[PDB]
């Protein structure tokens, strides 16, 4: 078509294919970071939910309170995996609703915010913002730990909400419950553990709480650099194809310019 | 016989694997676990676990804080905030800095305050111990 | 009971001091790189 | 009577065999509470240990008492 | 006499048995005491244990008791 | 008089039933001191419990006392 | 003679021994009701253990009150 | 004489007594050593809730004693 | 002869001594299977040490048998 | 005299007070090791605790023994 | 040989106080057996304080043991 303006979209398509190249080797880069770093965060993790697996403890039904935690981040270029726990979130949220229990977010990640703002944002304790920034490490999940325990809700059972990384390309949004010191001292599967007090399982569980905070931490960078890479892969090579059916588009239109430019010039000489 | 984990967030000292007898230091009291121990729960308080292998062999690493597991089935988590190798601190180090938090010990601002610090000599007289 | 609990601490403010109390005693090459994924870089926003 | 005196004082030292069983049984009680305190979900078992050794300790109480009776009557 | 010589030396030899109650009351509180500070939600289970206890021990507390004023006092 | 001497006899061997009440309130006392330490935010109630057995292993102690001095002094 | 006044003190002397195997008895259940309650899964070789403390204590007791009799039938 | 050989015996017989006040004296300094071995950051209260354990023992096993120099000295 | 009557006196009184051999035997089997509940991977030197303590208190019962077998007749 | 063969009995019972202070004396230095087992770091003060208890539980039956010689000898 | 029967039976009464030896060593060698259950690696150090409280209420068994050999053959 225009000259000017199929020569601005070569140059802007070009500027796109060349940053998203970038993002992706940064986050190629960034990926290989987080890999080698979840690798013994799984074994801490696993270790840490193995009192939870090992004791069969259930759920007092009559208890009311929830609560809901959903791990991602605050950067936005990978996109399904926002949408993915926070389609997770708004189906625990409404169902347990349902159940007619007091159901209360706290949401890691500018993003987990923002998806549910506009419709159950009155129901939020506390969102945490900067988690993307700098590879995740203890120190977040202490400081979030202790913004949970420190506010003024003493949840029942609570359920964290993350994308466990299974491969490059694959994440499966999980999700693990939470267990207050009223559901585990008021167990009869957990009665056999000696020598623990009232006061040892309080400093366990919000000990836990932390362990499985940081576990969900991993596990999410992890997955969200990998799917950030497969995501700017994709959109580089459908910029690279869509650049050479314009590049071809260009040169059909310059052949023709300059056909027509000819042809002008040569009826302007023969008609003087 | 045991299946034993010892874990810090950063690092992994045993991945599931067998030893002979773990004994580590916990918030009510110091203790040993063997083949077949009984379930407990401990929390961790600042000191130094000592594993013996297989064989007779033995190895030590300072544990900061954190969380011990003795499952019913012989499975131990022994999971730790900060577990360093004995050989990565300074006894000068340390030795100064317990000195100074006691400096400031009597200055107790608030029992919170209080508490913070006193935290601090604990750990740091419990790693003296350790290097003296 | 540990003097924490009554002045109104938890188990992990107790672990964060003993933590950091180890960490200022590390041969001074491991502060080097134990410095590094120590950090608490999250930002609270309230309601 | 010599022999009736010597018969009262000899049962009056075979009733002290009494103290020891006295004692056992309160322990037995003790560490029933102890271990209902510790594992309440049992609680039966721990009382049919608890009722076995309180007959058991009793048991020998009463040797000693039939002790004093043979003692004072024989 | 020596009747009521031999009374008073059995009599004396007797009550002593209920330092054996003495000290199961003694074991049965502390027991309590402690069973309490460590799950005290249980109390009041606690201290019917502890009241059963107590009881059992005053039972041969007050067998020697018994024996003793039957020599004392009518035989 | 050998009925005095028997008083004598009796009252020597009655007072000894005091044993099982010390030991009994050793026993009280230790463990306190054993719960208070394993939590001491329930210092009231474990010194009401603990009062409560001191008297009645007291109280059993003072059954032998006073047998020994109703010998003694009566007969 | 005298000799059935010593035996009657003697063997109300003897018997008093059973108050050490009550207290051992009281002392032996009492531990295994609170190492039953402290760990149930083990509650064969526990009370194994208890049997064994029972016949070691028994044998004891017995032995006074053997003597016991004995001083009455020597 | 006869009525202070029997004085001599009593006192001798009265004396056990403080075999209980023994005891109590040894349970309540062990149960400290326990409890402070528990928790250490309560020496203070620890150590004075055991004097007054050793004090009632004491005290109360030591009236056996008094008694036995009753009978001695004067009757 | 009167220390014929001595000796049945004196055996029956030696015989009193085995008593602790009972305290003894029952603590060191109790505290057995206490220690053996904990930890059950150490029951080989929990049984060594058990058979340990209960010869050392079966030594002192054997002292009192002697003893008062030493008064009935080899004496 | 009769009097010395009373001041033997006397002697003979009044040396039995030492029983309790044996027991006390075991109680003491079982519930150390229990103690230093627990909570190693504490070595020199439960020792110390230990050696209190000791020498309190001791006197009692030392001057049990002390009544016991002042029977025998005067 | 009113001295020859009392001889014997004193002697007979004071070999009762091997009771406090016998129920201290049970409670000693119980109290390691649990403290070796607990923690192990101290094994040396338990032992070596087990060793002290046998052979420190073995000195009162030899007290008792003595005065009854004192009023056995030494006057």
């Amino acid at each position: 078509a225009t000259l000017k303006d199929i020569t601005r979209r070569l140059k802007s398509i070009k500027n796109i294919q060349k940053i998203t190249k970038s993002m992706k080797m940064v986050a190629a880069a960034k990926y290989a970071r987080a890999e080698r770093e979840l690798k013994p965060a799984r074994v801490y993790g696993v270790g840490s939910l193995a009192l939870y697996e090992k004791a069969d403890i259930k759920t007092p039904e009559d208890k009311k309170k929830h609560l809901i935690i959903g791990v991602s981040s605050d950067r936005g270029l990978c996109g399904a995996i926002h949408s993915s726990v926070a389609k997770q979130m708004k189906s625990e949220a409404a169902n347990l609703a349902a159940a007619g229990k007091e159901v209360k977010i706290i949401g890691v990640g500018d993003k987990i915010r923002s998806i549910l703002h506009r419709t159950h944002s009155d129901q939020f304790l506390v969102t945490f913002k900067e988690v993307g920034r700098r590879p995740p490490t203890f120190g977040d999940a202490s400081v979030i730990a202790l913004e949970l325990l420190n506010s003024g809700y003493e949840f029942d059972e609570g359920s964290i909400i993350f994308n466990r990384f299974r491969s490059v390309i694959s994440y499966k949004t999980e999700e693990k419950p939470i267990f207050s010191l009223d559901t585990i001292s008021s167990a009869e599967s957990m009665s056999i553990y000696d020598d623990i007090d009232a006061d040892v399982l309080r400093n366990y569980q919000e000990y836990s709480l932390a362990n499985i905070i940081y576990y969900s931490l991993k596990e999410s960078t992890t997955s969200e650099q990998s799917a950030r890479m497969t995501a700017m892969d994709n959109a580089s090579k459908n910029a690279s194809e869509m650049i050479d059916k314009l590049t071809l588009t260009f040169n059909r239109t310059r052949q023709a310019v300059i056909t027509k430019e000819l042809i002008e010039i040569i009826s302007g000489a023969a008609a003087l | 016989q045991m299946s034993f984990t010892f874990a810090s967030p950063t690092q992994v000292f045993f991945n599931s694997a067998n030893v002979r007898q773990v004994d580590v230091p916990t918030q009510t009291g110091a203790f040993g676990i063997l083949a077949a121990h009984v379930p407990t729960l401990q929390v961790l308080r600042p000191g130094l676990v000592v594993v013996h292998a297989e064989d007779g062999t033995t190895s030590k690493y300072f544990v900061s804080s954190g969380s011990v597991t003795v499952n019913a089935d012989s499975s131990v988590q022994l999971l730790a905030e900060e577990a360093v190798t004995l050989d990565m601190l300074d006894l000068g180090a340390a030795k100064a800095n317990l000195e100074k938090a006691q400096s400031e010990l009597l200055g107790a601002a608030d029992e919170a305050t209080r508490a913070e610090i006193q935290i601090r000599i604990e750990a740091n007289e419990a790693l003296v111990k350790a290097l003296e | 009971v540990a003097y924490w609990r009554q002045a109104g601490l938890s188990y992990i403010r107790y672990s964060q001091i003993c933590a950091k109390a180890v960490r200022d005693a590390l041969k001074t090459e491991f502060k080097a790189n134990a410095m590094k994924t120590s950090g608490s870089t999250i930002k609270i926003v309230k309601v | 009577d010599i022999d009736t005196a010597a018969k009262f004082i000899g049962a009056g030292a075979a009733t002290v065999g009494v103290a020891g069983s006295g004692a056992g049984i309160g322990t037995v009680f003790g560490s029933l509470i102890i271990g209902y305190a510790r594992n309440p979900s049992l609680k039966q078992q721990l009382f049919s240990y608890a009722i076995l050794g309180f007959a058991l300790s009793e048991a020998m109480g009463l040797f000693c008492l039939m002790v004093a009776f043979l003692i004072l009557f024989a």
